[PDB]
């Protein structure tokens, strides 16, 4: 169905320029929403830059004016053009398909691709930070927010080392499609929890939440569960 | 006598994907009596003050008003972006008027939900100051044509606002009065006092 394939990055000087690509299938990359999202080991998972359906773009405060979002309609294929190009700037950065709801969630996400530089918003604090259980436990996890997420607009990723998030919970209690029914989100105004119930061997992973109550959209900074 | 009241006062206001347009036209007006008739949270002009408005005739007073959530008041503004901008209601760059609004949660809002009022969400383009788009036909957002039926890359192109009383004020009804104004070479009929 959908599939979202970056190109481009690697090494770059600073104050040097890269442009990333994100070939899609499965729909008209210039009829949709679609975002980049990035991920620094210090800064953690993080909005970057979103294009509307109709031309819009969005840039989040850390690169506006030295990135822009654009697309290629003949191509099917998203941009991210990065000039002046900082050490901060030095992150996975995934292309996402927007669910524009709110500041939007991301039901697809890229691959990820590695750019590495030589040289106003509610915040969600996740506890614990780490997790050591063995198979079959029950685990919880809470995102707690700095300020009412009124309408549960509070999504919850999953993320395997070395692979994209994938969506596991949006409206702070909906499944997402061909997610395992052990997994089981709840919650309101601050106060959110994801509870697995049976941990297997493959649910080793950071768990991420995502508020799309404001803008920009913010995400917690993860608790690795490990098994 | 200028029917500001049919407008600012109205029982239901517009969704903000067919918001209504009165025209004001051969009446007085009293733009200060507005300005202190109620408490708006939002009362914002450009290129005129209330003040000043009652000092003048103009010839193309219209009101627009619709209803949108409470962090969309922001886009009824010259040069903003979103979807509210961009798909259901869009002021012009270098608007001359008054943009007021007030928080409507106590008339807009129900136990259970008011789906009732709709916006735009999809669009291939952004509308032209004071466009207005109505259709209703499905988005098509994949190459496969939908021919009138929902699903996967087929969406209804409006949304609901969900408005229950307790959402936080970002995500409550907002009513909105729009106040245009022209000074053109043409009869001036709406005055001041
Ligand atoms: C709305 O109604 C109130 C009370 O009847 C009145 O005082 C006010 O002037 C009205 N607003 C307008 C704009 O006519």
């Amino acid at each position: 169905e959908v599939q979202l394939v970056e190109s481009g990055g690697g090494l770059i000087q600073p104050g040097g320029s890269l442009r990333l690509s994100c070939a899609a299938s499965g729909f008209i990359v210039s009829r949709n929403y679609m975002s980049w999202v990035r991920q620094a080991p210090g800064k953690g998972l993080e909005w970057v830059s979103g294009i509307y359906s109709g031309g819009s773009t969005f840039y989040a405060d850390s690169v506006k004016g030295r990135f822009t979002i654009s697309r290629d309609s003949s191509k099917n294929t998203l941009y991210l053009q990065m000039n002046s190009l900082r050490a901060e700037d030095t992150a996975v950065y995934y292309c996402a398909k927007d669910v524009p709801l709110g500041s939007h969630y991301f039901d697809y996400w890229g691959q990820g691709t590695l750019v590495t530089v030589s040289s106003g918003e509610i915040v969600l604090t996740q506890s614990p930070g780490t997790l050591s259980l063995s198979p079959g436990e029950r685990v919880t996890l809470s995102c707690r927010a700095s300020q009412s997420v009124s309408i549960n607009y509070l999504a919850w990723y999953q993320q395997k080392p070395g692979q994209a998030p994938r969506l596991l919970i949006y409206g702070a209690s909906s499944r997402a499609t061909g997610i395992s029914d052990r997994f089981s989100g709840s919650g309101s105004g601050t106060d959110f929890t994801l509870t697995i119930s049976r941990l297997e061997p493959e649910d080793f992973a950071v768990y991420y939440c995502q508020q799309y109550d404001s803008s920009p959209l913010t995400f917690g900074g993860g608790t690795k569960v490990e098994i | 006598l200028c029917p500001f009241g049919e407008v600012f006062n109205a029982t239901r206001f517009a969704s903000v994907y067919a918001w209504n347009r009165k025209r004001i036209s051969n009446c007085v007006a009293d733009y200060s009596v507005l300005y202190n008739s109620a408490s708006f949270s939002t009362f914002k002009c450009y290129g005129v003050s209330p003040t000043k408005l009652n000092d003048l005739c103009f010839t193309n007073v219209y009101a627009d008003s619709f209803v949108i959530r409470g962090d969309e008041v922001r886009q009824i503004a010259p040069g903003q972006t979103g979807k509210i901008a961009d798909y259901n209601y869009k002021l012009p760059d270098d608007f001359t008027g008054c943009v007021i609004a007030w928080n409507s949660n106590n008339l807009d809002s129900k136990v259970g939900g008011n789906y009732n009022y709709l916006y735009r969400l999809f669009r291939k383009s952004n509308l032209k100051p004071f466009e207005r788009d109505i259709s209703t036909e499905i988005y098509q957002a994949g190459s496969t044509p939908c021919n009138g039926v929902e699903g996967f890359n087929c969406y209804f192109p409006l949304q609901s606002y969900g408005f229950q009383p307790t959402n936080g004020v970002g995500y409550q009804p907002y009513r909105v009065v729009v106040l245009s104004f022209e000074l053109l070479h043409a009869p001036a009929t709406v005055c001041g006092p």
